[PDB]
RNA sequence: GCCGCUAGAGGUGAAAUUCUUGGACCGGCGCAAGACGGACCAGAGCGAAAGCAUUUGCCAAGAAUGUUUUCAUUAAUCAAGAACGAAAGUCGGAGGUUCGAAGACGAUCAGAUACCGUCGUAGUUCCGACCAUAAACGAUGCCGACCGGCGAUGCGGCGGCGUUAUUCCCAUGACCCGCCGGGCAGCUUCCGGGAAACCAAAGUCUUUGGGUUCCGGGGGGAGUAUGGUUGCAAAGCUGAAACUU
């Protein structure tokens, strides 16, 4: 029995969500070179948001990676987020265009981020034709204004406001309030965040990041 | 299946077109009816064409056919509106105003029956 | 018999007569 | 004999449109003579959703939809019976069937 | 149709009409004087121009040029000439 | 919409975190404008006292009318005792500005 | 409720009924219909899936493992992307025999238009 | 490459060749390689045709519209001549992930040296130098004129109730109802044509002439033979008879 040498650890979410116990995970213990606690260290879990807190929007997804254990508790730190499958596929539909932009832009706490978000062109309810499409021009500046969007409300804050804002998706509301002069959209969401570089850790942060 | 041919459902037609004044709604009558006002060879048919005649006078005086001819208005202008007041006869008819610029421009209009209602806003008439 | 391979076949007729006729 | 005058297509006024490739032979026709067909079904079947009901964690949680884009070649149409062949004169009928009654 | 005159057309379909497909041809363009309100030169333009008409007093547009009718800056006032 | 209507407080409890107040009050009128909510539970009351809490420091006056003129017509069951509370509690928050 | 995450990789050949915990590298179990059929013809049934997804929930309801997600796959990539037949029976059989379902996903892989296919150009004949 | 589970993976109508206790398939976090730009994507756009799709730049170029700007017949078509011309192909160099002619095996069949599986060279990919053919298709030369309608769609312009920005009656954009020009297409019509299919041109043609360029003369022989020239080569263009029916 390869099941008899595992031990269920607990895992602990950051202080961003309601609901901080997320489940259970096992390692084989030490018996060799092979530490538990570095055993894991790069478990990545792909948790829904209708899971950390107990509302019902449940296709805004979060990677969170566990960096260090204490005790038996694995504590997490964001990784990034997406959004599901069937949210993502089930907006692309015929007869609007869809204006899609990535920034790449480093917060104040030494991490980087890349944001990639997604908009479409919103049919008016007066409206007769079939067609909705934008010309080039309102494209280019729709995204120059999503990009610019992007980088200024994430720029000058630190990691916890910012998947503090990646949680109401804020930024998706004022987009769509921003670019309503050039074309009325319709759903305007950041659809994923990468973390590209992570700097040092160092346990205060983490510790500090808990609560 | 039971369904009546051509010859049961034309020549019993034809039968009831003249002779109406001896038909009536009892098969009986019409099976005795049928020998004295047509040559029929044998009494299935005869039967067949008597039952048929039945059921068209089952049909017939509550209505048109479309079979039958105007031997039935016949009977309609020797067995058979309008109201009291015209519904033509309102006391205020209601006008868009494009309407009042014509009849302005017809001559008319410094009489005054009509009333002149408030014009749309909007013109979405079109299916999208 | 389809045109290209009648095609081909007169092709590859010419290239052999080609190859036959410029040895000497 | 010209049959269709359109010749099965959506080129009008270009010259080439870039071809994708079938999902069920993978032959590789163009974007606009392949008959495009959009799948749209829940993930559960509609027979194993009334005890996959029972089983759900979560209270009112309301099943995914599976989201598949086909495309499908000139031959595996009438082979798969997605399209069929009509009159020389219904032809001229671009109407969408009814799926509504 | 089929009895129409063609000699002598209705002034609803000669403004409808191209520019180039009327009996006589006559352009749909006019001669403005833009008034600024804090100078007193009147400043004669033309509906269509193509450059910045400038004024001398103040020295302020008048006009934008763009794709039709050049769009007046807004505050001004103009009539047409003639 | 929403799924279930305690989900507008966890909503608009997120969008005042970082502090953004316009998409905190116009999710808790178009939760009640709905109408799968207009039939009463217990959750109704502490919405509108929040929704009234909103607008108040907006300043808008147009917008607490129209859920107040909705909320009436939700409770035209026999507790009036909400409304009495959603109303002089509106009529706190005010005077205290 | 100590949750696990099914992997179901529903293939036209084969069915892979995979359980794991919940960031996916310790597997508790892996069933495929290989496993409970003797002939090829048949792993891709909904036989194969269903004798799979019973043996794989009396492996995993015996360490803890109460509850699952569904991660459903097709074969993907260049390949077909609908989920095969053998998705149905297991997700079917998983919610009779015992266990408790979470939230069900379809993370087939998708291309940005990926590099060609293995047919030929004029098909599959 | 590192994990951590396990006896099958793959593939097919059915299978076998192939991979696997030196750990495959599946799951996880990673690195790199080269190709490619899905869904949005339409009888919609641009281009002389071939063709063209991630973002932001930079470089020149162009139709359309608007014009009370200028020149003053400068124009239309094209012997000779030249520019570009998919894919395959050839040569020199760099690159090689997948596909994949030839080929090696498996299995289907009487037999398949074909479709159907496993692997693969040349090629597909890029930078230079060649070749100039395609159902290069609207199987429809180009410029101009005239001749019924209709409702949309792409662009530019003009005029009209309203409705929406929000954050200043708010700016300018997004919709709504029309008009004009140019464009891709549509449905209808006893205009008219046609052998008919059908076409608003393939109409205005025995009531036969607006201008101009290449080309067809029953079917094969044959786009062959020879001659010429172009090309490293494969070949390209010009290109007939005798005879037969
Ligand atoms: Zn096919």
């Amino acid at each position: 029995d390869p099941f008899s040498k595992k031990d269920w650890y607990d895992v602990k979410a950051p202080a961003m969500f309601n609901i901080r116990n997320i489940g259970k995970t096992l390692v084989t213990r030490t018996q060799g070179t092979k530490i538990a606690s570095d055993g894991l260290k790069g478990r990545v879990f792909e948790v829904s948001l209708a899971d950390l807190q107990n509302d019902e929007v449940a296709f805004r997804k979060f990677k969170l990676i566990t960096e260090d254990v204490q005790g038996k508790n694995c504590l997490t730190n964001f990784h990034g987020m997406d959004l599901t499958r069937d949210k993502m596929c089930s907006m692309v539909k015929k007869w609007q265009t869809m204006i899609e932009a990535h920034v790449d832009v480093k917060t104040t706490d030494g991490y980087l981020l890349r944001l990639f978000c997604v908009g479409f062109t919103k049919k008016r309810n007066n409206q007769i034709r079939k067609t909705s499409y934008a010309q080039h021009q309102q494209v280019r500046q729709i995204r120059k204004k999503m990009m610019e969007i992007m980088t200024r409300e994430v720029q000058t804050n630190d990691l916890k406001e910012v998947v503090n804002k990646l949680i109401p998706d804020s930024i998706g509301k004022d987009i769509e309030k921003a670019c309503q002069s050039i074309y009325p959209l319709h759903d305007v969401f950041v659809r994923k965040v990468k973390m590209l570089k992570k700097p040092k850790f160092e346990l205060g942060k983490l510790m500090e990041l808990h609560g | 299946g039971r369904v009546r041919t051509k010859t049961v459902k034309k020549a019993a037609r034809v039968i009831i077109e003249k002779y109406y004044t001896r038909l009536g709604n009892d098969f009986h009558t019409n099976k005795r009816v049928c020998e004295e006002i047509a040559i029929i060879p044998s009494k299935k048919l005869r039967n067949k064409i008597a039952g048929y005649v039945t059921h068209l006078m089952k049909r017939i005086q509550r209505g048109p056919v479309r079979g039958i001819s105007i031997k039935l208005q016949e009977e309609e202008r020797e067995r058979r509106y309008v109201p009291e007041v015209s519904a033509l006869d309102q006391e205020i008819i209601e006008v868009d105003p494009d309407t009042k610029e014509m009849l302005k421009l017809l001559d008319f209009g410094s009489l005054s029956n009509l009333q002149v209602t408030q014009p749309t806003v909007g013109m979405n008439f079109k299916t999208p | 018999m389809r045109a290209k391979w009648r095609k081909k076949r007169m092709r590859r007729l010419k290239r052999k007569r080609r190859k036959m006729r410029q040895r000497s | 004999t010209k049959k269709r005058r359109n010749n099965g297509r959506a080129k009008k006024g270009r010259g080439h449109v870039q071809p994708i490739r079938c999902t069920n032979c993978a032959r590789c026709v163009p974007k606009d003579k392949a008959i495009k067909k959009f799948v749209i079904r829940n993930i559960v079947e509609a027979a194993a959703v009334r005890d996959i009901s029972e089983a759900s964690v979560f209270d009112a949680y309301v099943l995914p939809k599976l989201y598949v884009k086909l495309h499908y070649c000139v031959s595996c149409a009438i082979h798969s019976k997605v399209v069929r062949n009509r009159s020389r004169e219904a032809r001229k009928d671009r109407t969408p069937p009814p799926r509504f009654r | 149709p089929l009895a129409k005159d063609l000699l002598h057309p209705s002034p609803e379909e000669e403004k409808r009409k191209h520019k180039k497909k009327r009996l006589v041809q006559s352009p749909n363009s006019y001669f403005m004087d833009v008034k600024c309100p804090g100078c007193y030169k009147i400043t004669t333009v033309f509906s269509h121009a193509q450059t910045v008409v400038l004024c001398v007093g103040c020295s302020t547009v008048l006009c934008q040029p763009t794709g039709g009718k050049a769009r007046l800056t807004e505050g001004c006032s103009f009539r047409r000439k003639q | 919409y929403f799924q279930r209507p305690e989900n507008a407080l966890k909503r608009a409890n997120e969008f005042l975190e970082v502090g953004k107040k316009q998409p905190a009050l116009d999710v808790l009128y178009d939760v009640m404008k709905s109408k799968k909510h207009r039939t009463w539970q217990k959750i109704h009351e502490p919405i509108m006292l929040k929704y009234l809490e909103l607008c108040v420091d907006l300043r808008k006056s147009h917008l607490a009318k129209e859920g107040l003129y909705q909320y009436k017509n939700i409770c035209q069951q026999v507790n009036i005792k909400s409304l009495e509370d959603v109303v002089r509690a509106y009529l706190k928050m005010a005077e205290e500005k | 409720n100590v949750f696990g995450v099914c992997h179901i990789f529903a293939s036209f050949n084969d069915t892979f009924v995979h359980v794991t915990d919940l960031s996916g590298k310790e597997t508790i179990c892996r069933v495929t219909g290989g496993m409970k059929v003797k002939a090829d013809r048949d792993e891709s049934s909904p036989y194969a899936a269903m004798l799979a997804a019973q043996d794989v929930a009396q492996r995993c309801k015996e360490l803890g493992i109460t509850a699952l997600h569904i991660k459903l796959r097709a074969t993907g990539g260049n390949r077909t992307k609908t989920p095969g037949p053998g998705a149905q029976s297991a997700l079917r059989a998983l919610a009779r025999s015992g266990m408790k379902i979470g939230r069900i996903e379809d993370v087939t892989p998708i291309p940005s238009d990926s590099t060609r296919r293995k047919g030929g150009r004029r098909g599959r004949r």
